[PDB]
RNA sequence: GUAAAUUUAACUGUUAGUCCAAAGAGGAACAGCUCUUUGGACACUAGGAAAAAACCUUGUAGAGAGAGUAAAAAAUUUAACA
């Protein structure tokens, strides 16, 4: 019954990620005590 | 002692080849952040404590400069738009997942 | 699908990057050896007939 | 029920309370909240990744724009992991 | 005693990249065997959920999961709601492990099960050609046939 | 990740404050990597319409280094449009007047020439010396590695390496030197 | 000085020196021999 | 190796032409000049040489959120002489 109009994205998934969607802190190492760069402590 | 990549930011990658040599098996368990690497969570006598509700009305200029400083943008994003564009906007956009 | 894995399957993409880096290192090793050393585990080519 | 989140179907108020209750009833030390990751902080658009640890073992992690909402999200993630209704769980068999 | 070929350490006496030594083949092969056995026992036990696959189909590569939908730009000679097996699986993976074909994984190892659920036409597409000052103008309207397939299941078997 | 939808979107599209150091670095390489970060081309979710730029905080911009004779060759040209507004200043003069202008101009040139360039420049932050405002320092994440390697002047060499490098020739005993 | 493309020594006291990126013929006894490469 | 050719019948339209390579002529061994010949391309598509007629890559038509390629990015820093 759906309209025959333009269909974006010729694929529809509801679970696009299984290992966790990328965020900037993926592939980012952690640091001792979580110190910021040039932190005086 | 040989690792293709540093093994300390996303997952512990271990590559392997099956005996027939026809397929590659990758073992990648996640790397968890150490507790040691984390950081702890940061922390009128006579009258009411009257709620301090002041909202100074800024005229359009200084208002837009304050917003631009706050969000690190320029003024053009904040200046308004006309009825033509305002009506051309789709108010019921398609929404997938 | 490489971009799809880079965005949605970061661990799988890291595995792929590790495999490619290993293949590059094996290529460098073969080039420097220049002899008839064993071809390399992941440098082996599956043949079809 | 195919493609919705646990707390999108079943609304809850205090995930931290539910989480500490579950940990207590399965004999686990109370979770400690810690700032695993942080970006910004002085700006109007900060990012806080708060991790919930138990006995110095990370049990959950959650992002947010404020530390409090990030901690609440981490609590919800821990609840999802504990009840098994997680995103990467085994899909239904038809 | 300097070897006949010793170069004093300068900025460019040696290549800038770090020296890399690859693992020896024998120990590395036994390591591969252990890793493959570990992944196999993970599969046997069932320590996975929500598999995903990269599948070749209709000249395309699709990253699909279970309960998925894909739109194929042609008719497929199949009645509606018909279950078929997608077979050319370039990749299958889950959390903590993934399997890579060279270039295709063995059919004994993984099955993709899909279902034809719709046979439709695309929205009308416009092909207009125009060349100026030469009176050149053509218009055509096309509707490519299409097939909507639902990915039902991705299954793996212990075979490594 | 089992995150909720809104926090997941926020985490994916959040902005990151990178730190970069001048101090004997080429302005061009600094600008190249800073421009990549400002455009957001380092993110795999990048798209020109997704507003995925990141903040770049560059410091010691007063202590950059130019290869060759660029300090005296390179000429920056501008025109105040009044008849005779054509001014041309060498890199030395421009650096002496403004200590961040050179790096700013390099990044501006490397950025894409569209309407997002000024927004990216607004997210870029430059500082001529070691001092950084406290709010920015509290925002910072990830000091990126420097492109150049600072070739380590002779007096900075240790005695171990000084004596480990062989002496190449035998001088005559009778030369004044 | 005289501008020249090809510099020539006209005296035995003439000497060539490269200063400011250009070659010069300087002569202390016959200053008419001063030449500047162009 | 190929598949076109000649004849018969019936006619229209083109007959104010440009660059490039090559062999020449005129002119200044000037011209985005003029005149012949041989061959391309343009007066039809697409990619490249910044924009682009004539240079280079490429032709036979549609859809694709696939893939392999074609052409395709200028290099150079010089004067001591008993
Ligand atoms: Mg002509
Ligand atoms: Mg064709
Ligand atoms: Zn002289």
């Amino acid at each position: 019954g759906l309209d025959v109009i333009r269909i974006r994205k010729p694929f529809h998934t509801d679970n696009p990620s299984i290992q966790g969607q990328w965020h900037p802190f993926t592939n980012k190492p952690t640091t001792f005590r979580g110190l910021r760069p040039r932190e005086v402590q | 002692t040989y690792s293709p990549l540093p093994d300390d930011y996303n997952c512990n990658v271990e590559l392997a080849l099956t005996s027939d040599g026809r397929t590659i098996v990758c073992y990648h368990p996640s790397v968890d952040i150490p507790y040691e690497h984390t950081k702890p969570i940061p922390r009128d006598q006579v009258l009411k404590t009257r709620l301090e509700e002041k909202v100074e009305h800024l005229e359009e200029g200084p208002m837009i400069e304050q917003l631009s400083k706050m969000f690190f943008t320029t003024k053009h994003r904040w200046y308004p738009h006309g009825r033509y564009h305002r009506c051309r906007k789709n108010l019921n956009p398609p929404k997938d997942r | 699908v490489l971009a799809d894995l880079a965005i949605y399957e970061p661990k799988t993409f890291k595995s792929l990057a590790a495999l490619a880096s290993r293949r590059r290192h094996e290529g460098f090793a073969a080039a420097l050896g220049d002899g008839k050393e064993p071809e390399g585990i992941f440098s082996r080519v599956v043949q079809y007939h | 029920m195919t493609g919705k989140e646990l707390f999108e179907m079943w609304k809850i108020i205090n995930p931290m309370g539910l989480l500490v209750e579950e940990l207590k009833k399965r004999n686990v030390s109370a979770p400690e909240s810690r700032l695993t990751r942080q970006s910004g902080g002085t700006t109007a658009l900060p990012l806080y990744f708060v991790g919930l640890y138990c006995d110095k073992k990370l049990i959950a992690e959650g992002p947010g724009e404020t530390v409090l909402v990030a901690e609440e999200e981490a609590a919800r993630v821990a609840l999802r992991k504990l009840y098994g209704f997680t995103e990467n769980r085994r899909p239904w068999n038809y | 005693s300097y070897l006949p070929g010793y170069v004093p350490k300068t900025s460019l006496s040696s290549p800038p990249w770090p020296e890399v030594v690859l693992p020896d083949p024998v120990e590395e092969t036994r390591h591969h065997a252990e890793v493959v056995k570990k992944v196999n026992e993970m599969i046997v036990t069932g320590q996975y959920g929500r598999l995903f696959a990269v599948v070749h189909f209709a000249s395309r590569q699709w990253k699909v999961t279970s309960e998925d939908l894909i739109l194929i730009g042609n008719e497929l000679d199949l009645a509606c709601g018909e279950r078929i097996r997608l077979e050319k699986v370039l990749l299958v993976g889950a959390d903590n492990f993934t399997l890579l074909g060279k270039p295709l994984l063995g059919k004994d190892l993984v099955r993709v099960e899909a279902t034809v659920i719709e046979k439709t036409e695309s929205w009308p597409r416009i092909i207009m050609r125009f060349r100026k000052r030469k009176n050149f103008k053509k218009k055509r309207i096309v509707t490519t046939p299409q097939t909507v397939l639902r990915i039902n299941s991705i299954e793996i078997a212990p075979c490594l | 990740s089992s995150f909720s939808r809104a926090p997941q979107q926020w985490a994916t599209f959040a902005r990151i404050w990178y730190l970069l150091d001048g101090k004997m670095q080429p302005p061009g390489k600094l600008a190249a990597m800073a421009s990549i970060r400002l455009q957001g081309l380092h993110k795999p979710v990048y798209h020109a319409l997704s507003d995925c730029g990141d903040h770049v905080v560059i410091m010691n911009t007063r202590h950059i280094a130019f290869s060759g004779n660029k300090w005296e060759q390179k000429v920056y040209s501008s025109h105040t449009g009044y008849p005779g507004g054509f001014r041309q200043v060498t890199a030395a003069q421009l650096h002496l007047r403004d200590p961040v202008a050179i790096v700013k101009l390099a990044i501006y040139g490397m950025l894409p020439k569209n309407l997002h360039r000024r927004t990216m420049m607004e997210r870029l932050h430059l500082f001529p010396d070691e001092y950084i405002p406290e709010d920015i320092l509290k925002n910072l994440v990830e000091e990126l590695p420097q492109p150049r390697k600072i070739p380590k002047r002779l007096d900075e060499y240790t005695q171990e390496e000084i004596d480990a490098f062989p002496r190449l020739w035998t001088p005559p005993e009778d030369y004044r030197l | 000085f005289k501008n020249k493309t090809v510099l020539k020594k006209r005296c035995k006291d003439c000497y060539l020196v490269k200063r400011r990126g250009r070659w010069y013929v300087y002569c202390k006894t016959h200053p008419r021999h001063k030449q500047r490469q162009m």
